[PDB]
C-alpha cells in the first residue's frame, strides 16, 4: 500500500505489542501471587476430599436430581479455559440427560453463563458475576454454597467442573463429585463411622460443599492467570514478528516512493 | 498404631500429615481426643481451641472457630477450620467489649433469623473469653 | 421380749433401705462425670444439678434411717 | 438440631458468623491480614 | 403379743422399697446431666421432666412408707 | 394368733416388690430427658413412648401392691 | 396353724421378686426411647425388638407371680 | 410341723433371685436395640450376641429357682 | 427341730444373691453389643473383655450360691 | 432367748444395705473410664470426681455397716 | 438352738449383699468395653481403672460375705 497505510498499520501494531506485553506481565504478576495463596488451599481441599475418597460413596443410580457447577472467570483473553470447562460441562449434561436425569447447570463466572447461553438456556439454576477481579477468597465460596443450598433445587448427585492447575503451561479440566446427605446416610462404607446422627451429617455436608467449592474456585483462578500469561505472551510475540516484516515493508515504500520522486523530478527538469 | 494429622485453615496450614500422639477438639456434640486409634467419625466444630500434642511432650493450642473433623479408619485425621488463629493473635480486652456488646443486642429480638445470629456471636465470644482467660 | 425381737429385727429389714441411696448417688455422680467429660466448660451448672441429685437422692435413704431408729425407740 | 438450625440458618452460616467474631477479635496488627483475605466479591445474577 | 412384732417387721420389710424409688431419682439426675452436657440450650424443657420424673418416682416410696405405717399404726 | 402375725409379716414382704418400679420409672424418665436433648424435635413421640413405658413398669408396682392387700385382706 | 402362717409369708417374701421384672422393663423402654431417638427412620424394627424385650422380662416376673400363687394355694 | 413351715418361707426367699435376672433379660435387650439403632447392617450378628447374653444372664439366674424347688421337695 | 428349718430358710436367703450377678451378666452382655455395634472393626478385644467380665459376675453370682448350698448341707 | 436371737436377723439382714453402694461404686467407676476415653486430656480431674464419688458412695455401705454392728453390740 | 437357728438367718441374709458387687462388676466391665471401642489407645489406662474399679466394688461384697461368716461362726 502507501506510505500512509504502512504507517498508521506499524503504528497500530506497535500500540498492540505494547499493551499485550503490559498485560502479560500484569498477569504473570497476578499468577505469582495466586500460586503462592494456592499451596494451602491444595491441602485444605485435599482434606476436605479425603473422606469421600476412602469412604467410598456411590450415590445409587435411582436418583433423578442432577448438579452441574462450572467454575470459570469474567475476563476473556484466557485461552481455552472457559471454552474447556463449557465443552466439558455440556458433554456431561447431554450425558446425564440420556439416562433421563433432570440436570441443573450453575455457572460461577460470565463466560459459562454466555457460552452456554444459547443450548442448555433454561437448566441454569444461577450463576455469579465479579469472577477473577481479584481472588476468591472463602467467603465467595461460602455465598456460592448458601445461594445453592438455599434455591428450591435438592440436588441428589452433583458434580463440579474447573481446572486443575498442573503448571505454568499445562492444566487439565477436571471434574469432582460431590454428594447430598439423602445419598450419604444409606451408603454402606459409612457404616464404620461412628457417632454420626441425620443432623450433623447435613452441617458436615454443608461445609464440605462449601470446601470443595472454594478449592476449585483456587485452582481455576491460578488456571486461568497462567493462561492469559501464556496467551499474551504468544500474542506479543506474533505481534512483534508481524512488526519485523512490516517495518520492511515500511523500509522498501518509502525508498521506492523516493526514488520515483527524483525519478519524475529529473523527467520534468529535462524536459525544462 | 500413628496417627496422620492435617490440620489447616483455608489460608494457611498447620499440620500436614504429621506425626501427633492426641488432639484435644470441640464438636457441636461434645469435646473429645482423638488419639492413635480413634474410632472413625465426623463431626463439625464449635468455637473453642484444639489442642495438639507431638510425639514429644509439647502442647500448641489453636483457637478454632468453625469447620469439620474426620477420623478415619486408617487413623488419619482430618481437621479443616475455617478460621484457626494461635492464641497469642488475640485481643482479650477487645473479645470482652465484643462479648458484652453482643449481650447488650441480646435485647433487641429483631427475629428468629437475627435473634440466633446474634446469640451465635455472643456463643463464640464466649468461648473466645473463657479460651484467653 | 418378742417386741423387743421386733425391735431389731425390723430395725435392721428397714435399713435395707439405705441400698437405695448407695446406688442412686452414684449413678448422679457417675453421669456427671460423663457429662463433665462432654463439655467441660459447664463444670459450675453440672456440679450444681449433681448436688441437687445427691441432696435429693439420699434424702430417701435417711428416710429409711429415720424409719429404722422411730422402730428401735417406738 | 441447634438453637440455630431452628431459626432456619445453615452451617454455612454458623461458621462465617463465628470467623466474623474470632477475625473481629484479634491484634491491631493481625487484622489488617485477616480482613483482606475473607472479603467476600461474588455477586448474584437472578435467574 | 406376737402381732405388735409382726407389725414392727412388716413395717421394716415395706420400707425396703424406698430403695428402689432412690436409686430410680438417681439414675433421673444422672439422665438430666447428661442430657443437659449434649444439648444446654434446653435446661428448662430437660428440668422439667426432671421433675416429672423425681416426682413420679419418689411417689412409689411414698406407697411404700404409707403401706408400713398402715401396717403400723392403722 | 400366729397367722395374723404372718399376714402382716407376708404382706411387709411382698410390697418391697415396688422397688422394681420405682427404679424403671427412673430409667424410663432418664431415657426420655437423654434422648429428648439428643433430638428436641421429636419430644411427642418420646414422651409417647416414655408413658408407655412408665404404663407398662408400673403394672409391676401396682400388682406387688395388690398381692400385698391380697394377702392382708385374704 | 404355722402352716398357713409360713405360706402367707413364703407367698409374699416370694412375689417381691417381680421387682427385677419392673426395672427390666423400664430398661427396655429407656433403650427404646434413646434408640429412636438416635436413628428415627427404625421405628418400626426397633418398636419390634422392645416388644421382643418386654416379652422375655416380663416371662420372669410372670413366672415368679405363678410360684407365689403356686405355693400360696398349694 | 416347723420343718414344712419353713421350707415355705425359704422357697418365697429363695424365688427372689429371677428379679435380678429379669432386670438383666432387660438390659441385655436395650443394648440390643440401641446397638441395632447405632448399626442396623449388623442386624443379625448383634441378636447373636443378645441371645447368648440373656441365655447366660438367665441361665446362671435360673440356678436360684433349682435351689428354690430342691428347699421344696428334695429338703 | 428350728435348726433343721433356719437351714432351709438361711438358704432360700442367701441364694437371693444372685439377683446382682444376674444383673451384672445382662450388663456386661449389653455393654459388649452397643460396643460391637459401635467399633465392629476389633471385636475379638470387645469379646475378650466382655468374658472376663461375665467371669467376675458369675464369680460373686455364685458364692452367695455356694454359702446357701454350704449352710443347706453343711 | 428370742432377744439375741432377733439381734442376729437383725444384723444379719442389715448389711444387705452395703449391696446398694457396691453397685454404686460399680457405677461410679464404670463412668469414670467411660468419660476418660471420651476425654483422656482431663483424666486428673475426672479421676478427683471419681474419688469423691466413691468416697461419699462408700459412706452409705460404711453407715449400713455401723448400723449391723450397733445392733450386734449396743 | 434358737441361736443357731438366728446365726443361720442371718448369715443367710448378710449373704445377700454381694448382689450389689455383682451388679457393680458388671457395670464396670460393660464401660471398659463401651470406652475401649471408643479410644483402643487407652488400653492399658482404660484397664487399670477397670481393675481398680472391680477390686474396690468387690471390697463391699467382700465385707457382707465376711460379716455372714463371721455371724456363721463367731
Amino acid at each position: 500500500a502507501t506510505l500512509k497505510d504502512i504507517t498508521r498499520r506499524l503504528k497500530s501494531i506497535k500500540n498492540i505489542q505494547k499493551i499485550t506485553k503490559s498485560m502479560k506481565m500484569v498477569a504473570a504478576a497476578k499468577y505469582a501471587r495466586a500460586e503462592r495463596e494456592l499451596k494451602p488451599a491444595r491441602v485444605y481441599g485435599v482434606g476436605s476430599l479425603a473422606l469421600y475418597e476412602k469412604a467410598d460413596i456411590k450415590t445409587p443410580e435411582d436418583k433423578k436430581k442432577h448438579l452441574i457447577i462450572g467454575v470459570s472467570s469474567d475476563r476473556g483473553l484466557c485461552g481455552a479455559i472457559h471454552s474447556s470447562v463449557a465443552k466439558q460441562m455440556k458433554s456431561e449434561a447431554a450425558n446425564l440427560a440420556a439416562a433421563g436425569k433432570e440436570v441443573k447447570i450453575i455457572g460461577v463466572g460470565d463466560k459459562i453463563r454466555s457460552i452456554l447461553h444459547r443450548t442448555h438456556s433454561d437448566q441454569f439454576l444461577v450463576t455469579f458475576k465479579e469472577v477473577g477481579r481479584r481472588p476468591p477468597t472463602f467467603g465467595d465460596a461460602s455465598v456460592i454454597a448458601l445461594e445453592l443450598l438455599n434455591s428450591g433445587y435438592e440436588f441428589d448427585e452433583g458434580s463440579i467442573i474447573f481446572n486443575r492447575f498442573r503448571s505454568v503451561i499445562s492444566y487439565k479440566t477436571e471434574e469432582k463429585p460431590i454428594f447430598s446427605l439423602d445419598t450419604i446416610s444409606s451408603a454402606e462404607s459409612m457404616s464404620i463411622y461412628d457417632d454420626i446422627d441425620a443432623d450433623v451429617l447435613r452441617n458436615y455436608q454443608e461445609y464440605s460443599l462449601a470446601n470443595i467449592i472454594y478449592y476449585s474456585l483456587k485452582e481455576s483462578t491460578t488456571s486461568e492467570q497462567s493462561a492469559r500469561m501464556t496467551a499474551m505472551d504468544n500474542a506479543s510475540k506474533n505481534a512483534s514478528e508481524m512488526i519485523d516484516k512490516l517495518t520492511l515493508t515500511f523500509n522498501r515504500t518509502r525508498q521506492a516512493v523516493i526514488t520515483k520522486e527524483l525519478i519524475e523530478i529529473i523527467s520534468g527538469a529535462a524536459a525544462l | 498404631g500413628q496417627m496422620s494429622f492435617t490440620f489447616a485453615s483455608p489460608t494457611q496450614v498447620f499440620f500436614n500429615s504429621a506425626n501427633v500422639r492426641q488432639v484435644d477438639v470441640p464438636t457441636q456434640t461434645g469435646a473429645f481426643g482423638i488419639l492413635a486409634a480413634h474410632v472413625p467419625t465426623l463431626q463439625v466444630l464449635r468455637p473453642g481451641l484444639v489442642v495438639v500434642h507431638a510425639e514429644d511432650g509439647t502442647t500448641s493450642k489453636y483457637f478454632v472457630s468453625s469447620g469439620s473433623v474426620t477420623v478415619n479408619a486408617d487413623s488419619s485425621v482430618q481437621l479443616l477450620a475455617e478460621e484457626a488463629v494461635t492464641l497469642d493473635m488475640l485481643d482479650l480486652g477487645a473479645a470482652k467489649a465484643n462479648l458484652e456488646k453482643a449481650q447488650s443486642e441480646l435485647l433487641g429480638a429483631a427475629d428468629e433469623a437475627t435473634r440466633a445470629e446474634i446469640q451465635i456471636r455472643i456463643e463464640a465470644n464466649e468461648a473466645l473469653v473463657k479460651a484467653l482467660e | 421380749d418378742i417386741d423387743t425381737a421386733a425391735k431389731f429385727i425390723g430395725a435392721g429389714a428397714a435399713t435395707v433401705g439405705v441400698a437405695g441411696s448407695g446406688a442412686g448417688i452414684g449413678t448422679v455422680f457417675g453421669s456427671l462425670i460423663i457429662g463433665y467429660a462432654r463439655n467441660p466448660s459447664l463444670k459450675q451448672q453440672l456440679f450444681s444439678y449433681a448436688i441437687l441429685g445427691f441432696a435429693l437422692s439420699e434424702a430417701m435413704g435417711l428416710f429409711c434411717l429415720m424409719v429404722a431408729f422411730l422402730i428401735l425407740f417406738a | 438440631v441447634a438453637y440455630w438450625r431452628q431459626a432456619g440458618l445453615s452451617y454455612i452460616r454458623y461458621s462465617q458468623i463465628c470467623a466474623k467474631a474470632v477475625r473481629d477479635a484479634l491484634k491491631t496488627e493481625f487484622k489488617a491480614n485477616a480482613m483482606k483475605t475473607s472479603g467476600s466479591t461474588i455477586k448474584i445474577v437472578k435467574v
